[PDB]
């Protein structure tokens, strides 16, 4: 067995480059192939290519032809993901996959296409926006009443959020992001709650963004 | 086709340009026929920085089947035919012919043991360019054949009796040509790439490598019925044509089967500065112009009008 | 140019029943075809390789069929645990240019629950930001299919508005969906009454949230 | 004569070079005619040799008419005269292994003594110069001594084996241990 390990996310303007890596480890490198993966927010599985670690060969998908270089480094035993002149539309989940090729060492290729170990992903956001954290608003509040944050103006991806420091996760409905027509993105956590539980009851969204480095608190109330 | 009488001529087997005619004509068949997914070859034009020219294409799975080939004489030359029927390939031959053609050969490519050949006429023969020289190649031809039974499970089979026997004729020739006085040893190939180390060869189209430590282990001069060789089917090979590397498909036949009969040997003697009195011999092979020359010693080419 | 296409796009099994999906190949692509599961935020996950062989660590109610150009995924009793999008895959060709059907999502049949509506004004901070945002919460429904409608001072808008879904909750197998409408401040402040007008299965009359301005 | 000197655990390799830029028979062989390695065609052999398991070439220089002897992990027994048939010329080349270690471990005190150890092949008379950090410089044969290290001797010495004309470089980290006055 292999377990795959990849690199962090990464934020690009388009027209850059950006170089991925998976860290391969407990078998034998070179007996496997390891294939690149991507999948765009929303969308389904897109191969990229396949790297014949034995032969050093790699085998992209005709629509990236040009502009992708998979490499590996058998010393490190590390594989490698390059692509070119980013567009917009190279926002995806990058994967690294691999499998069993056989005694390759001694020969025995059975050129395997399917894929069984596959790595965590790394998050790929091309965007002309700048980093930035987000603003919180107050989604102030029959037996059960709805209450709320709205985390809106941040790029990029991903936002977490809590409600009083993970005390509260019982009828929490936190939102996939959109992506705003001014290149940033915005999300809605709501919490429902007893009704006769405001007023002596004081409720905290918690939201972080790892990318602006920012953490924010936000109590709200009835009024 | 005409004996020429009274005519003595000189045959070099070792310097023959049907060999290498021959060679580059098996290169091309193969080249056409044999089609890699991935074929590799090194480029390192003393630029620095290598850069191996990779080819990646169909890959369809094909029985190849070697047919005989003959070779008729090129455009201004004739074929001179040795008649001598124990002649050693180097030096003048009294019953000389001229002929149309050669016999029919069978360009079967493998390494260690020559397949599905000539047999010779009298006594088995061993040739060399140079017996004194460790390094170059020694080729057996034997005067009967041995059976040699491979399966695509994993395992080729040779009967016991037959290999002995035939191990015997080829250590009194060999005695007979490095001293009477001395013990005939053979042992497995001493290493280098897997196509060299093992008897590797051909069969429904797949490329076998068997392990052939069973048939070269023994002394001269100095569970037992058949012998049966451990095998493998490779899809990663060395390139015998030039330096390079292909990788084949898998086998989708669960039924390869061939029988061959084993009718030469390709084998180097150990050299060193050890005086005993002891010859040490192991398979060889890998330079398929030997595989030629086994057929065409006989046969020489020579400018007419 | 092989293209892989799975039917149907969603599938709605209830719990513990049998679940069939189905892959189709543009051309031939012998027994080549493996199977995918994923659970949203993590990696695919190979279940079947060779059209019918199940990876390691496949439960046996797991199940490949078919060859050429038709193949079958079938899971003979659905456990909690098999709910996720299902993907194929053709590695057939070579030169390698290998393809993925559009993925089959596996739901969790239940019956129809209809939404809690809320509505939400934006917040003074907000607007002393130069920007209002209206957000309009449908809670805990079932099925996933709902329309929802913004309409100003009666009249019906578009173009300005977002929506986002929950995954199906683990628990009660519900969605929940937020409506968000935006508008600057200048645009908010020339209207009086907001409304979020909701349809759904569980519901005899589309339902009507609303609140004056000011 | 063509000299190259190696060092013991090194990788070496010795040259062959045809008259053209294509790939030919050749063979190494040692002294003693005992075959190391050559090729059959496009295929690599290896002789019953005691360097069987490290000898290698280059194939991808094959083609070049480049045919080179690659030794890895030497051992002082690996010195030995080598001779690249090719094309009915032989081209020879003596190769000399050595090491050199310290006689005990690198972790020493000020005032102790430091011993350098040459470790050579029969027949070879090699002359040493090795120098501390702090320019202390010996000279020897086979065996380097220092009588006292000073703390400014700690890090990385450099010794020079003088042989044939040529020489090869050893760096040995040796550590001089401070203490409170
Ligand atoms: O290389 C594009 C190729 O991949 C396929 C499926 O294998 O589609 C993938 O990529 C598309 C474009 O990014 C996505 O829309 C889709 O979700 C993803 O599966 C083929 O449709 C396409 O030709
Ligand atoms: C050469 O051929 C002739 C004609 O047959 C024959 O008489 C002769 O004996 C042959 N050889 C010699 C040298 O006599
Ligand atoms: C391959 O290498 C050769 C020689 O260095 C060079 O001419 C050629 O441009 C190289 N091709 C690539 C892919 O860089
Ligand atoms: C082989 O050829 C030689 C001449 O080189 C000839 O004298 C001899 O008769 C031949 N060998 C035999 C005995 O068949
Ligand atoms: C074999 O070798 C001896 C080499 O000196 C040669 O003279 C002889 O003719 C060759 N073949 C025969 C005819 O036996
Ligand atoms: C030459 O070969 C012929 C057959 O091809 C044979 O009849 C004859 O004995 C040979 N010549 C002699 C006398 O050596
Ligand atoms: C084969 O040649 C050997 C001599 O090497 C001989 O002893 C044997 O009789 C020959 N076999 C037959 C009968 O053809
Ligand atoms: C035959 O090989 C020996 C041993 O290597 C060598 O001394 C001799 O030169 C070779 N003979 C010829 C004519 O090349
Ligand atoms: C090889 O097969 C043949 C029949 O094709 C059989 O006669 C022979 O006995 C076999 N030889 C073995 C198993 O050594
Ligand atoms: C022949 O083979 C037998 C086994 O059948 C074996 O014992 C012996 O070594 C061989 N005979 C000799 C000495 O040639
Ligand atoms: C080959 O197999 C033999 C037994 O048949 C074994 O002793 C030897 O180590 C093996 N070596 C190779 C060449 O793989
Ligand atoms: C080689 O064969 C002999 C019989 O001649 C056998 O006794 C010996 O064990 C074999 N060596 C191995 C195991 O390779
Ligand atoms: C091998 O030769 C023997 C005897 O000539 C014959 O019985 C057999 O048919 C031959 N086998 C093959 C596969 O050519
Ligand atoms: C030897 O010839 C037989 C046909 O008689 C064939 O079955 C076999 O494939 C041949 N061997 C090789 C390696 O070509
Ligand atoms: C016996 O053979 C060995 C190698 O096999 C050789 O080096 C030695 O000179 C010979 N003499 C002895 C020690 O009997």
């Amino acid at each position: 067995e292999v377990q795959l390990v990849e690199s962090g996310a990464e934020v690009k303007k388009p027209g850059s480059s950006v170089k991925v890596s998976c860290k391969a480890s407990g078998d034998t490198f070179i007996r496997y192939s390891f294939t690149w993966v991507r999948q765009a927010p929303g969308q389904g599985l897109e191969w990229m290519g396949r790297i014949i670690t034995i032969l050093d060969v790699a085998h992209y998908a005709p629509h990236l032809q040009g502009r992708v270089t998979i490499t590996a480094d058998k010393s490190t035993s590390t594989v490698y993901l390059e692509l070119r002149n980013l567009r917009s539309d190279d926002t995806a989940v990058y994967f690294c996959a691999g499998v069993y090729e056989g005694e390759a060492d001694e020969g025995e290729y059975d050129n395997n296409g399917f894929l069984k170990h596959w790595g965590q992903g790394t998050l790929v956001t091309v965007s002309s926006a700048s980093t930035k954290g987000p603003s919180v608003f107050p989604l102030a509040p029959g037996g059960t009443a709805a209450l709320g944050c709205l985390v809106k103006d941040y790029f990029p991806e991903p936002v977490t959020v809590s409600w009083n420091s993970g005390a509260l996760t019982s009828g929490v409905h936190t939102f996939p992001a959109v992506l705003q027509s001014s290149g940033l993105y915005s999300l809605s956590s709501v919490v429902t709650v007893p009704s006769s539980s405001l007023g002596t009851q004081t409720y905290i969204c918690n939201v972080n963004h790892k990318p602006s480095n920012t953490k924010v608190d936000k109590k709200v109330e009835p009024k | 086709e005409v004996v020429l009488v009274n005519v003595t001529e000189n045959f070099n087997m070792w310097k023959n340009d049907m060999v290498e005619q021959m060679h580059e004509d098996i290169c091309s068949l193969w080249d056409q026929s044999l089609k890699p997914c991935v074929k590799l070859t090194p480029l390192c034009v003393g630029a620095g920085s290598c850069n191996t020219s990779v080819i990646t294409q169909a890959c369809p799975k094909v029985s190849f089947e070697p047919i005989p080939i003959h070779y008729c004489a090129p455009a201004g030359f004739a074929i001179l035919k040795c008649n001598n029927k124990t002649f050693n390939g180097t030096g003048p031959c009294t019953n000389v012919s001229t002929v149309q053609c050669t016999h029919g050969i069978r360009p079967v490519v493998s390494s260690q043991l020559l397949l599905n050949g000539s047999l010779a006429e009298e006594e088995v023969v061993i040739r060399s360019v140079n017996f004194t020289d460790n390094a170059k190649t020694i080729i057996v031809q034997l005067n009967t054949s041995v059976e040699i039974n491979c399966t695509g499970a994993g395992h080729c089979n040779i009967a016991r009796a037959k290999w002995n026997n035939t191990l015997k004729q080829i250590a009194s020739k060999l005695r007979e040509q490095f001293g009477n006085n001395k013990t005939i040893i053979f042992k497995q190939s001493s290493g280098g790439d897997p196509e060299i180390v093992t008897h590797w060869f051909n069969c429904g189209g797949e490329f076998f490598y068997c392990n052939s430590t069973q048939l070269f282990n023994s002394t001269w001069f100095n569970g037992s019925d058949t012998i049966t060789l451990p095998c493998r089917i490779k899809q990663i090979i060395n390139m015998w044509c030039k330096v390079g590397k292909a990788m084949y498909a898998p086998p989708i036949s669960g039924q390869i089967r061939c029988s061959s009969n084993i009718t030469g040997l390709l084998l180097t003697r150990d050299g060193g500065n050890s005086n005993n009195e002891s010859e040490i011999f192991r398979p060889g092979g890998g330079d398929m112009r030997d595989n030629w020359r086994s057929e065409l010693y006989k046969y020489k080419v020579v400018k007419i009008e | 140019d092989i293209v892989m296409t799975q039917s149907p796009a969603t599938l709605s099994v209830s719990p513990g029943e049998r679940a069939t999906l189905s892959c189709r190949a543009s051309e031939s692509v012998s027994s080549d075809l493996a199977w995918y599961q994923q659970k949203p935020g993590q990696a695919p996950r190979l279940l079947i390789y060779g059209a019918s062989t199940r990876a390691t660590g496949v439960p046996a109610r797991f199940s490949g069929s078919g060859s050429g150009a038709e193949f079958t995924l079938t899971i003979s009793s659905l456990q909690s645990e098999d709910f996720a999008v299902y993907y194929c895959q053709q590695y057939n060709n070579w030169p390698p240019r290998y393809t993925f059907g559009q993925g089959t999502r596996l739901e969790i049949k239940r019956t129809v629950a209809a939404p809690s509506v809320f509505i939400f004004p934006p917040s003074d901070e907000q607007l002393k930001s130069g920007t209002a945002s209206v957000v309009c919460l449908l809670n805990n429904f079932y099925p996933r299919e709902a329309k929802v409608q913004w309409k100003v001072d009666n009249a019906l808008q578009s173009g300005n508005s977002q929506e986002s879904v929950t995954e199906q909750d683990s628990k009660d197998s519900t969605y929940s969906l937020s409506s968000t409408l935006t508008l600057s401040k200048a645009d908010y402040e020339k209207h009086k009454v907001y409304a979020c007008e909701v349809t759904h299965q569980g519901l005899s009359s589309p339902v009507t949230k609303s609140f004056n301005r000011g | 004569k063509k000299v190259v000197l190696g060092k013991k655990g090194d990788t070496v390799e010795l040259t062959c070079t045809a008259s053209q830029k294509k790939s030919i028979q050749f063979h190494w062989k040692n002294s003693n005619q005992i075959k190391i390695l050559g090729n059959q065609g496009s295929f690599l052999t290896k002789g019953p040799s005691k360097l069987n398991d490290r000898a290698d070439s280059r194939r991808s220089l094959w083609d070049q008419g480049n045919f080179p002897l690659i030794i890895k992990n030497l051992k002082i027994e690996d010195s030995d005269t080598y001779i690249c048939e090719v094309e009915d010329q032989k081209e020879e080349v003596q190769l000399l292994v050595f090491g050199l270690t310290a006689n005990s471990d690198t972790h020493l005190l000020q005032g102790q003594s430091l011993t350098l150890t040459l470790e050579s092949p029969p027949g070879s008379s090699p002359s040493v110069q090795c120098r501390s950090p702090r320019g202390k410089n010996i000279q020897g044969g086979k065996t380097l001594s220092v009588s006292q290290l000073e703390l400014q001797d700690s890090g990385t010495w450099t010794c020079t084996v003088l042989q044939n004309q040529k020489k090869v470089e050893f760096k040995i980290d040796i550590v001089v241990l401070a203490f409170q006055k």
